[PDB]
């Protein structure tokens, strides 16, 4: 059923998410539904793609210790000796650990507006000091709480630690992450990172808008937070274009937000940007072409 | 090629696999539009006037007549599509309710109708709007508080069963590790034999894989015990009547005839920090 070999990479494609919502007797809740239509494109484009579940909301370090072993399993099941990791937002850091403490299975880090130098809108809810922000703050994360709190019982349940997830997307969390993780990621503010290390190829590219197509749901509540991220906005609405900013930048100006960036919501975003389902597709060709 | 693509494709393939029927006639496939789209990627790089010049010099060096006349065709009907997808206005409603998706999606039906005919729409959109309308129902599915969840899931395998057989297996095939996991927490919830989960695993996988998730198994246990029996003796060392520097002499020392590499090291760290906090150590999930 698979009409081409144009993504036909030698090591599998695997993707990690980050930062999603509760599992319902949906499907995919944080699987398959989160890479809207990439995943089963890339499969018909002769690729070899794995989705990996790992906890939505607990610190990298626990999320890259879920997805190492999901890693391992492909790895065994493939029997292909490396893997291709691609990360989203959160899952940038994650695969980064893997990459940290088994950079004999990694062939290739990709990171999707990851929050490597940290994101602006996780310190807020942790401040305490800025009593009318804070206020806003600590309100915001009562929402955001009692909208996974509506859910319940998780069928699929992760460790749910999100104090921690919050923290090792903070400013200074990530910064603690990145002294023992620190390949791939620049030693300027905005400037870019190693190419190659450990043999590993590194490339990330990321999104500078917010508001992309007002009938996406949440374009309302991403141009909130891009205030917060930045005022001057060169943020995806939730990571600026610095932090995204890790090995080889593809590009780091689609007219995405946070959620284009996985084709996010249905498939609506701005009137000419690139599609993320042929971008993607692009990217599994060079990794090809990389003998990856 | 460097004449085609644009700085950020200066490391990879045209995407342009255009089918060509058996008289060159071309016939639009999924892939005509992946074509398109790979150039209109140019934009936000390049003007929309390079986007064009790019597109049709390629054409043009690339196929002849008629195939050509028909592509550079459809490519114009495209692009004045790409723009005429903003005369979609946002219907006043609850902004999180199928009736809204639905309705969203049908007003871009109703414009490429604008565009192209059933022929064309089909060839460029079909696969993609099987899964559209795969998910958009499901939403219709579960929002429908009129059944039991019992009920629902059965309507949610029933209307899986419905997808061309193609997309079941693909989709299958993108769910198997979670299949797996399924089963392996399943099977060993109610201490299954071995042999029970080999047939699993051999089901799902085949026996290469099935051994070498053997293989894993081991190698888990080993970590894990490592790690189990490490903290004990790092838990002795602190809570022994010493100093602080000495501790930590003694827990390095402990470290470095157990984890060599500085691999192992970070790892450590890890599980150090969860068990600090009276966390519950990260193997199982
Ligand atoms: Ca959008
Ligand atoms: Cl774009």
């Amino acid at each position: 059923f698979v009409y081409s070999t144009y993504a036909q990479t030698k090591y599998p494609l695997v993707f990690n998410h980050g930062m999603a919502g509760f599992n319902r007797v949906g499907t995919d809740t944080l699987g398959l539904d989160y890479w809207y239509q990439i995943l089963p494109d890339l499969a018909r484009n002769g690729g070899n793609v794995w989705a990996t579940r790992v906890s939505p909301f607990n610190s990298t370090e626990v999320r890259g210790e879920q997805l190492a072993q999901q890693v391992e399993e492909i790895i065994a099941i493939t029997g292909k000796p490396k893997v291709n990791l691609i990360g989203h937002s959160h899952g940038g850091p994650t695969i980064r650990y893997v990459a940290g403490i088994m950079p004999e299975k990694v062939a290739s880090l990709t990171t999707i507006g990851a929050p490597h130098k940290g994101s602006p809108m996780a310190d807020v809810i942790l401040n305490v000091e800025g009593t009318p922000l804070s206020g806003l703050a600590t309100l915001v994360n009562w929402f955001s709480a009692a909208i996974t709190w509506a859910g319940g019982l998780d069928p699929n349940s992760y460790p749910h630690d999100s104090l921690a997830g919050a923290h090792s997307l903070s400013t200074q969390g990530s910064a603690q992450f990145n002294a023992q993780f620190p390949m791939g990621v620049p030693t300027t503010s905005c400037g870019e990172g190693a190419y190659q290390e450990k043999g590993i190829y590194m490339y990330s590219f990321s999104g500078n808008k917010a508001l992309t197509n007002p009938l996406d749901p949440f374009d309302i509540a991403l141009t909130g937070s891009s205030l917060v991220v930045d005022p001057f906005g060169d943020n995806d609405g939730l990571v600026s274009r610095c932090s995204a900013k890790f090995g080889k930048t593809i590009r780091d100006d689609y007219n995405w937000n946070h959620l284009d960036e996985v084709n996010q919501v249905m498939g609506i975003r701005a009137i000419l940007a690139a599609d993320p389902v042929s971008v993607y597709r692009q990217h599994a060709n060079r990794l090809k072409l990389q003998g990856l | 090629e460097n004449t085609y693509l644009s700085k950020s494709q200066q490391d990879t393939q045209v995407n342009c696999q255009l089918k060509i029927n058996s008289s060159q006639h071309l016939v639009v496939n999924s892939q005509t539009r992946d074509c398109f789209e790979y150039f209109i990627t140019q934009y936000g790089e390049s003007n929309l006037q390079k986007v064009k010049t790019h597109f049709e010099k390629f054409i043009q060096d690339q196929y002849l007549e008629p195939a050509r006349s028909q592509i550079i065709d459809l490519w114009t009907r495209y692009l004045k599509y790409r723009e005429q997808l903003a005369q979609i206005q946002p219907s006043q409603s609850k902004q999180q309710d199928q009736n809204y998706f639905q309705k969203v999606f049908n007003s871009i039906q109703d414009i490429r109708k604008r565009f192209f005919s059933a022929s064309e729409i089909e060839g460029l959109f079909s696969t993609e709007d099987i899964y559209q309308n795969y998910t958009l129902d499901r939403m219709k599915i579960l929002e429908d508080s009129s059944l039991s969840e019992i009920e629902k899931a059965k309507k949610l395998k029933e209307r899986f069963e419905q997808l061309p057989e193609d997309w079941q297996e693909n989709l299958q095939e993108l769910s198997k590790l979670d299949d797996l996991h399924t089963l392996t927490k399943q099977i060993k919830a109610r201490n299954g034999s071995a042999e029970e989960l080999r047939q699993m695993r051999t089901a799902l996988v085949g026996a290469e894989a099935t051994q070498r998730l053997e293989t894993l198994d081991i190698q888990r246990n080993a970590w894990q015990q490592r790690v189990t029996g490490y903290l004990n003796q790092r838990d002795e060392v602190l809570h022994s009547n010493m100093s602080d520097s000495a501790k930590k002499q003694a827990i390095q020392q402990l470290r470095q005839q157990q984890f060599s590499s500085s691999q192992e090291q970070l790892r450590l760290r890890t599980f150090e920090t969860v068990h600090d906090q009276g966390g519950e150590l990260p193997f199982n999930y």
